[PDB]
């Protein structure tokens, strides 16, 4: 059948493997850069740990956006499943993943930024939160199209 | 080199206009005859200096004043093409300066290990090379103490007081030898390799000049690492530096330093899409920021006989 | 750099595959060049004709108007005085207007029959070939006559020793490109339009 | 006929979705320049 | 009708022409370009010598003239309404790529030896016929291929 | 126990050389100055930040 | 069929993924890079961070221009679509995601060394806005094509 | 469909909008962003240069409005059945303003970033400064040019 | 057979492998930068190693995952398996092996940047663990969604 | 038949010849690596020379890792190979080799930095090998998968 | 046929000239990476130049392992073999080659360090030469699934 | 035909046009890297007219090896002419450029750097010349094979 | 035919170019390496000469090591000749080619160093050119290997 071939659960596949490659991924450089600046400061000021571990757990979120994704397309994964419905797993996939790549991509930058001036003035955490929250939403942003598309999987895919 | 004008257009084409400034062999015999330094000042403002004495009085015009005025000059200059520059040419224009805070390491030591000012000594010290720690060089006397304690969060980190003086600067040279040979174009790696070893070569003959082992703060650079340095190391009289020196063509006869560096400059101008040219520039400017100290310095007091040493290939 | 050694492997890897299992003659360049629409390559050719004019005609710029920018900063008569320099960069990409404005004339719809036939695909190859050898040649002479545009900047710094040499080597390079253009104005001499 | 996957249409629309990659992946590169040197 | 003149034929003739042409273009502008920055580093201010310091850039007009004659003569055989085989196809390909190549090493040959040398033959006049007699043999790749596509031409 | 003030940018460079000198292990405190003031070499009005430090050894203090 | 094959929503998927790609990837170069160059500042003059968060805000508008296009390129999405279709929402999701790259290393680029230099000055942010306006609009021209292109979409279609 | 009209011919015109747009505005964003990285180091001590000093953003803007008006242009002869000639003409209309548009807002952005920090040192480059950008500005418009002469060929 | 071909266990063993093989290439990255940093620091505190050795204890866990992945999908290969069983034997190994590679190089990050400041102060490693901690957590996104591919690989493939 | 072509045992011979050529590279490197700093070691103490040959010999369990591997590889395969025992030959041998490869860079990069300080402090007799042995044991993951992967690859094919 | 094609020769002429050439590409780092630290130390101690060519001699016999398995699949080559039988031929060549080419690595960097070394302690020879042998057995495991590999060939 | 097809020009055209594109190529490397060596710091004692051309000379030398041969393989070439005569007319072309590619290379950087030294002695004249004769017969090895390839282009082709 | 192809001879002609190809960019390597060195002393080499010219003898060897199997291979390449025969003459000239291209890459880098050292001390030529003719039968197991290749090259073709 043209409409549901047998390579159609290829892209599927590699739709809810890539939603956490480039998740956690994106995650990894967010915990790795955040956690290089975060531990280098900790020296100086021991009693200012659980205030700056936050770009690290922003960078969780984002790797708990990419596993579900990854548990949803999991969901909908058959032998005799339609050629659209590998495509926008595809697409859902890349969309999740790539873009919380970005909102890692930024979220260590400006983890390792805010974590490594706040030891010199204090006030400075308010306004780097801020750009956690600007920098986080990014990835939600590609949570929202990741949770449209596989809604998608479902209206009359024959 | 039709990659070079992308971020060093502007750079090189206002450094080889800074370089029509150096007052050529003729601007020199007319500011020769002064005899007064309000007549000096009134004749350099002709040039591309162009008035920076204005703000001074002329009855109280000091030797220095005009010394550190022109060096100020000079130094606004570089920190104006330095902070315009991109990651292979504001690195490179760093090393400039990190072979200057060597020699402001080396003098901040030596002047505070006597009884002196920090005030009146920091005045000296040269300002392209200056970090944040400068200023303290107090903590310990101790060499082992400074590295930990001030030269930690300095760039001069991975590299008595002539000894790590020279631990330092050979270790910067050779850093600063296989980084123009390894991120630097085609233009000026027969530049930065040649200038660069010249300032190794007069280096490492001040080092037997002045010891009369001498073989780990020696620098290996340039024409006499491979052979030289081993009868250069041995050397302990005049008499077997200057056997020793006969060995290169480009040296023999010499042991005279400044003639033949700008000599070497007046050739680094001839390549025009290199940035060896701010080099050039840097020791030109910087030679003749000297040249007209040495000048002033013969009319301020009447010294007619030995006005005729400076020196411009320009 | 690595993915350099790696298409190189598959198309070594496929060749020997279609050479030994005796359909090599698959691979064949041949009908591509037939099969192909002549559009494509005729508008492949105008497109990238005013695309590699304009490459190098904005590659002289940034390089000469750089340069006199930064030398015009002590000379500032320099700017209005070698202006030369910055026309026949520029006049690069007029040489690939020119030549679009001529090749769009042979560019007409053509019937369903009589598409595919000779002269369709003699324009098509002709338009393309053209079209590039007009817009890499004005690449070249647009970079050329920027490097050495640059180089009469900064000796125009000293005031009238070198300037009446360095003109001379300037306009060879604007005779370059007019040589480029009247040889695409000639490989496309004999082209038709589309019939 | 060219072949059945490799058609004459997949190939001319791969080589000017091809060369537009080209002058993208060279512009991306002039652009991370800036990123890379400032 | 011929099996030995195919349609795509002058794909290969328009290559050859644009390959003489490009090719040859780009080495005469190596040679003026990297030749004119070593004349941008003299100073002379006399007649006849501005006319012997221009010596590597009328010897790279040459090499586009080269690129010229042959770009000229191999779209002359180019028309639409002949024969064309595919054979003369690949020896204009092959005139295009010889022309091509070898105009662009005696381009960059000259303006490797026309940079340094022209500030040698300058402010040290006694050694001007040793690099014009270089310049001769850095000229003649240009002119080796010029020579081997004109049997090419005619043998096609 | 020894305090003062700084020009409120020199506080990244003095915690700096100040956890190096020691042990790196040492006290210390560091305040705000509200409306900052001119000076006489800047000739302006530069900002202000109060330091305190802490130690018992006597050579350490000097 | 022939106009409606069944790889046309392949272009669909990667349309309104590289929408929401290329519009995230600029958002968080001109995110993160105008944040470092917060941080890097505001420690002398920490009382001025509501005027320099303009960059921080104007990428995360970006992003927003992607989701719409990616909310909305995705409404016309679907099993048999016609290739057509699925070539328009592959160009608007490029002409919306490249070009918000663009913007976001436009206000990237521009939005550190704007926070940076205006700390020595603090009457710079008047041009500064407006170079980021200039820059912003590159965004929205992305937008405003592939809206027009969108709008073409199942517009007169056959399948 | 048929053989004039097959179904990857709005391909290149699709890929044409997208290349007009996404070049213009890659070659506008490099000028704006060397351009606006020489003005914020530029009126850091020269404050009342503001106004003189902006024009390489401006003018390099005016390549995005070029690459949006061919973007605009060809999307209006977009369709599902068009022609296969109407295609080529829509993608040499797409990267023929596309890739002389990125070249031109490249030379916009290094000789507006080489002028605005030149006619700061002195005033007297600032009209040597726009003569030069104007140049690297109708490259672009060069680029416009061939794309509206070649899109009047469609139907 | 068209649904379940010949070539259907190439990904279905290439997927046993790459778990392994990208999971030890980030087991590897994650205990060599955290290795470096700890004997290199050895040379004034004698009991440095003591308690050093988390960062490249957790790093080989991380090993033991794409283990565990790998005894599983190779217990699900067969000369008759579906071209579906193979997609997702694909899907799982990739997934918790180029995630696996992401949590060993997110170890391998912040390995060496706390084996420089915790022998200047020993009461700093309470958050150090934490932060890494999270690294861990984000390798085992790896397996908790290959886990759940692997058990679909067995139901109703025909 | 298609079951058992003729082209199957290249992809055995490939699976035999990676698992000797992969975990020999990895090998060189655990090798070359960590001996390469013995010039240092010996001219200041010389009574450090049997601490060296640890790194090496445990280099050399690798490289019998992968000449177990490929002579157990070897003894399966056949001209009438089934095309599913080539997958699992490939399959077996490629792990243990890149795994290999992988546990021979971490040993190779971390007996490096463990012999650069070793002549500060006699008691790292311990903690260095206790790296040592997780470091090895990454190549003996992909072993032991490599031997489960050879016992399910000739036992019912067909 | 089907089971020994034409073109199954090209797979074992493929392996008898990769094991050849690709462990003497890793002979020649070794002499290489050797023999550029043995003649550079030599003049300060000349009497113990004979105890520095094992680096060398090692380098010489992987140069022998890949000779005695290309001289030993060139005697089973044949114009109609086996596609198995090519198949293997590649697998032992390059099982000897890119192995002996890693062991040749090996003991060139290894070597390098320890001759430079040696002037210091006459001690370190014994230290040095045992951590090369363990670099030279990699060739060796190479060789043994060379020729165990090569064995089976002619089966069938 | 089946031995002389009609593509059998393009093997024919290729040898010969390669021929000048790598043999110029390295007679253009020859003269550029040997006439900047030559005056570098030779411009004292000017009475060196004919000092340091014989590179140059012997580059040129190069050059009509490539010429002899395209000439020769140009009489060869024909409308019908085998895929034999193509094929070991592109190997008398390959030949001749590849292997004065590298003669050109040879007496390039011998050139180069050997003219240095000659301004302080002029007694390295004898043995120049006599390791830069060494290099020439490189192609001159090349040309043999390609004049011995062209005398079989024609014996017995049909 | 189907054992002796059309094609057949471009295997033959690319394996008897590539000898002389490839053993000549070897020879240049080692001319070219070695002659630098030579051409830089001066105050001995006048003295010593005929005893620096033996890296650039010795490297020359392996030139006409490729050139004596490439008119060894050129006599058998024929028109009809079979596929064997053009495949084990490629291979020839392969092995001869690579392997003579990695000697010429050790004589290159062994020759240079050594005369640095024989300007310092007269008794390192007896070191020196023990070891570069280790690097010199490294070219001759490819002749050796060849030219056995190239005696059954027409042994029982069909």
């Amino acid at each position: 059948t043209e409409l549901c071939p047998v390579y159609a659960p290829f892209f599927g596949a590699i739709g809810c493997a890539s939603a956490i490659i480039f998740t956690s991924l994106g995650a990894a450089y967010g915990t790795a850069k955040s956690g290089v600046g975060i531990c280098a400061t900790c020296v100086l000021r021991p009693d200012l740990l659980f205030k700056n571990i936050v770009p690290v757990i922003m960078a969780g979120i984002i790797a708990i956006y990419g596993l579900v994704v990854s548990v949803l397309v999991c969901y909908s994964l058959g032998q005799k499943q339609a050629l659209y419905t590998g495509f926008i797993q595809l697409g859902a996939g890349l969309s999740v993943g790539l873009s919380g790549l970005a909102a890692g991509f930024a979220i260590g930058i400006v983890g390792d930024a805010g974590v490594r001036g706040s030891s010199q003035q204090p006030r400075l955490f308010v306004g780097m939160i801020l750009i956690l929250i600007f920098a986080e939403v990014l990835g939600l942003y590609g949570l929202i199209v990741a949770l449209l598309l596989n809604s998608r999987a479902t209206q009359d895919v024959v | 080199g039709v990659y070079f004008n992308i971020d060093n257009g502007f750079i090189e084409g206002v450094v080889r206009g800074y370089r029509n400034g150096l007052l050529s062999n003729n601007q020199y015999i007319n500011l020769t005859q002064c005899d007064t330094l309000e007549d000096l000042k009134l004749q350099l403002s002709s040039t591309d200096y162009g008035n920076f004495l204005s703000s001074v009085s002329s009855e109280s015009l000091t030797t220095s004043l005009i010394q550190e005025y022109a060096s100020s000059k000079l130094y606004h200059e570089f920190n104006y093409i330095r902070d315009q520059s991109s990651g292979s040419t504001r690195k490179f224009m760093d090393y400039i300066t990190y072979g200057y805070m060597i020699d402001n390491v080396a003098l901040m030591i030596t002047g505070t290990i006597h009884d002196r000012d920090k005030g009146e000594i920091l005045q000296r010290c040269h300002p392209l090379g200056w970090f944040d720690t400068l200023p303290t060089l107090s903590v310990a006397t101790d060499l082992e103490s400074l590295y930990e304690t001030v030269l930690v969060d300095t760039p001069l980190a991975p590299y008595n007081i002539e000894i790590i003086r020279n631990k330092l600067y050979k270790a910067y040279l050779e850093d600063f030898y296989n980084f123009v040979t390894e991120e630097i174009p085609e233009p000026a790696k027969e530049c930065m390799q040649t200038l660069l070893g010249f300032e190794a070569d007069r280096r490492s003959i001040n080092i037997a000049l002045n010891s009369l082992l001498k073989s780990d703060l020696l620098p290996n650079i340039g024409k006499l690492y491979p052979l030289a340095t081993f009868h250069l190391a041995q050397a302990q009289d005049f008499e077997g530096v200057r056997a020793a020196l006969a060995n290169v063509y480009e040296y023999r006869g010499f042991l005279h330093f400044y003639q033949l560096e700008m000599e070497l400059c007046r050739d680094a101008f001839t390549q025009q899409f290199a940035i060896s040219t701010v080099w050039a520039w840097m020791k030109s400017k910087e030679q003749e920021v000297r040249n007209i100290t040495w000048i002033a310095e013969c009319i301020a007091q009447n010294q007619r006989e030995r006005i005729n040493n400076y020196i411009s290939v320009y | 750099h690595f993915l350099y050694y790696l298409v190189l492997i598959v198309v070594i890897v496929y060749g020997l595959y279609k050479l030994f299992t005796g359909h090599g003659s698959d691979i064949n360049f041949g009908k591509f060049l037939l099969r192909t629409s002549p559009y494509m390559w005729a508008n492949l050719g105008i497109a990238l004709c005013v695309g590699l004019s304009v490459v190098g005609a904005a590659w002289g710029i940034f390089i000469t108007g750089s340069s006199m920018i930064g030398a015009g900063v002590r000379a500032p008569r320099i700017t209005t005085k070698n202006l030369i320099s910055i026309i026949f960069c520029e006049v690069v990409a007029i040489y690939g207007l020119i030549i679009a404005i001529v090749f769009s004339s042979k560019l007409t719809v053509a019937t369903a029959e009589n598409m595919y036939s000779k002269s369709n695909l003699y324009t098509g190859y002709s338009l393309f070939w053209a079209g590039i050898t007009v817009g890499a040649s004005n690449l070249i002479c647009g970079i050329a006559v920027g490097i050495t545009g640059a180089t009469a900047a900064i000796s125009d710094a000293a005031d009238s020793a070198l300037f009446v040499k360095i003109l001379v080597i300037e306009i060879f390079g604007s005779i370059l490109g007019l040589l480029g253009l009247i040889v695409g104005l000639l490989m496309a001499g004999k082209a038709s339009e589309f019939q | 006929i060219l072949s059945s996957i490799w058609t004459e249409g997949l190939l001319m629309c791969l080589i000017v979705s091809a060369l537009l990659l080209f002058i993208l992946i060279v512009a991306l590169s002039w652009i991370s320049n800036l990123d890379i040197t400032y | 009708s011929n099996i030995y003149a195919p349609l795509y034929a002058p794909f290969f003739g328009f290559a050859g022409c644009a390959a003489a042409m490009v090719l040859s273009c780009l080495g005469a502008a190596i040679g003026t370009a990297k030749s004119g920055i070593g004349i941008a580093g003299i100073g002379t201010f006399k007649p006849e010598l501005i006319m012997k310091s221009l010596i590597p850039v009328v010897m790279s007009g040459i090499l586009a003239i080269y690129g010229l004659v042959v770009a000229v003569l191999i779209a002359g055989n180019l028309s639409p309404t002949e024969d064309y085989t595919l054979f003369n196809g690949f020896m204009h390909l092959s005139c295009g790529l010889c022309v091509g190549f070898a105009c662009l090493s005696s381009g960059y040959a000259i303006g490797m030896v026309g940079d340094v040398g022209v500030r040698k033959y300058m402010h040290q006049p006694r050694l001007f016929v040793g690099i014009v007699l270089i310049l001769i043999f850095s000229e003649v790749l240009g002119l080796y291929g010029m020579i081997v596509a004109l049997i090419l031409n005619t043998r096609g | 126990y020894v305090t003062g003030v700084i020009a409120r940018d020199k506080v990244a460079t003095l915690e700096q050389i100040l956890w190096r000198v020691l042990r790196g292990n040492l006290f210390f405190k560091t305040v705000e100055i509200e409306q900052p003031v001119y000076d006489v070499k800047t000739r302006e009005y530069k900002h202000k930040n109060a330091f305190i430090v802490f130690s018992h050894g006597d050579l350490i203090i000097k």
